[PDB]
């Protein structure tokens, strides 16, 4: 998938990390 | 298509690496680094010269569209709001904090909490809420078929592995009730119109997630509006009523196959495909027995491209992937799941769910597919750029925008019914109401706009003319 090497080149660094950061105030 | 309609969007907030940062400080930074005038009744909160309102709410920026009429123009202006919150955060990285903001136009964090894609509709207020309930819910438990954007994880909570259809589905818990943070309903029952509440109501719709999709966005505003006019003029006869309703919006998002059936009260079992192809036939019999061929183009493209979606969802969904969100979506993580044989509890499956949704040109997964051309586009770009600045021209919101692009020195605040100005030497506030949706356009003040050279001399002319320009 040539799509798959452009996600690739862009996805967040220490995938894991920002997961597990990734934590919302609860909205409407 | 005529309906007055809108967009309020919050969006997920993120400020890595920064233990000073909490999110109402980042929301700010966001909303004052972008802009202008203040809104009138301490957070902050800014109406912009396109109409369009960005403010702080919970937590989270929000972005709400100018009144528009049609759901073209609700995707211009929508999509105007990602460029803007884009270019906010872009600026709030130049403020004396200097904090790396980054932007999500989604629903959850995946962990438990949501934050909401509102569309306002406005509506008869004549017609009867209990046949706005019973007629709404159906079809809001099944156009997310095509309206949902894809989420990694099952339950509220994520705990549960799989993908299904959308994010909003698993925090909605009863059918019908004034919440929209906790125990949220299907149908949310506030009735604030801002314009006469002896004509209209105003339907404020809660369900729906977030669409980066321009065809997305346009057939969960357009599909929904030819539903309300059939809903208002008596038009639907049969019972779509379900059994279960908040279970089966549950499981119709739990089966991205598309085969969970529904259980209706009249007995029929139909999936989420065949109950939405029942509501496009009953809009399609609507409009020629109203119409004819005197069909509206926008109508006519609404309908065909509701038929082409859901003939093609019913056929092999993944054929949508360059249209619907949760297609796209999920081409890109089981492409992953594939490569690398990872389960549906791998967190780089969680990481493009996010991802998917970031409003950087360069890194947000739904901006890279349109940047190699893998997504149809329903407007464009230099479009979307003109709709930053500029409001529509066929709603009051023309007459809010152009005012303060023009006078926005004189502007001491402005809401949706009102623009409040401050003209030098009255020690005393004019507030210009504007109460009708469909007036204060450009067909009404947009030549006497162009005449005045001041605040001074418009409020002048606008004088005992509230009822030629606005009412
Ligand atoms: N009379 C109306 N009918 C339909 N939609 C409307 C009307 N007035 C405003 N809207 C739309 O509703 C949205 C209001 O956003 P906001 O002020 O954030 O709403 P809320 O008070 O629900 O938070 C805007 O997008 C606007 O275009
Ligand atoms: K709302
Ligand atoms: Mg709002
Ligand atoms: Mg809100």
């Amino acid at each position: 998938d040539a799509i798959l090497d452009e996600i690739d080149d862009v996805l967040e660094e220490n995938a894991e990390e920002f997961v597990r950061s990734y934590i919302q105030k609860g909205g409407e | 298509m005529h309906r007055v309609m809108g967009i309020e969007t919050e969006y997920g907030i993120s400020v890595p690496h920064q233990p000073n940062a909490n999110a109402m400080a980042a929301s700010s930074q966001v909303v004052n680094a972008y802009a202008q005038a203040r809104w009138d009744f301490g957070l902050a909160n800014v109406i912009l010269t396109n109409g369009a309102r960005l403010y702080v709410d919970h937590a989270h920026p929000e972005y709400s569209t100018p009144e528009v009429t049609n759901p073209r123009d609700a995707v211009l202006w929508d999509k105007a709001g990602e460029r803007i919150m884009a270019e906010a955060a872009r600026r709030a990285a130049d403020l004396p904090m200097g904090w790396t903001i980054q932007l999500y136009k989604n629903n959850t964090d995946n962990k438990g909490a949501s934050y909401g894609c509102h569309e306002n509709y406005l509506m008869n207020r004549s017609t009867p809420f209990a046949d706005i309930v019973r007629h709404l819910i159906p079809f809001f438990v099944t156009r997310q078929v095509f309206c949902g954007a894809g989420r990694v994880g099952i339950g509220a909570d994520g705990r549960g592995e799989g993908f299904q259809l959308s994010q909003r589905a698993d925090f909605f818990e009863v059918e019908v009730g004034l919440e929209t943070t906790l125990k949220r309903p299907i149908i949310n029952t506030r009735d604030e119109p801002h314009a006469d509440p002896e004509k209209y109501r105003r339907l404020h719709v809660i369900i729906g997630d977030a669409n980066m999709s321009e065809i997305a966005t346009y057939l969960k505003l357009g599909t929904t509006a030819l539903v309300l006019a059939m809903i208002e003029d008596g038009f639907l006869s049969q019972d779509f009523s379900v059994e279960s309703p908040v279970g089966a919006l549950r499981a119709v998002s739990h089966d991205p196959t598309l085969r969970y059936q529904l259980r209706l009260h009249d007995g029929r079992r139909l999936t989420a495909v065949q109950l939405q192809m029942e509501y496009l036939e009953q809009a399609r019999k609507y409009v020629e027995d109203r119409f004819g061929t005197d069909v509206d183009d926008m109508t006519r493209d609404v309908l065909d491209r509701w038929e082409t979606t859901l003939v093609r969802l019913a056929d092999d969904p993944m054929q949508l992937s360059r249209d619907l969100d949760w297609v796209a979506k999920l081409s890109i993580l089981e492409g992953y799941r594939q490569r690398e044989n990872l389960p549906w509890s791998a967190h780089k499956l969680q990481l493009v769910d996010l991802q998917y949704h970031d409003v950087r040109p360069d890194r947000g997964l739904y901006n890279r597919l349109v940047a190699r051309g893998r997504m149809n586009l329903l407007v464009d770009e230099a479009a979307v750029r003109t709709a930053m600045h500029e409001p529509p021209n066929d709603t009051r919101a023309y007459f809010r925008g152009r005012c303060l692009a023009k006078f926005g020195a004189e502007i001491a605040a402005a809401s949706w019914d009102s623009v409040i100005f401050d003209l030098p030497g009255r020690d005393s506030l004019q507030r210009v109401p504007t109460l009708e949706p469909l007036r204060g356009t450009r067909a009404h003040v947009g030549d006497l706009l162009d005449r005045c050279r001041s605040a001074t001399e418009l409020v002048a002319a606008l004088t005992g003319g509230e009822n030629l320009y606005f009412q």
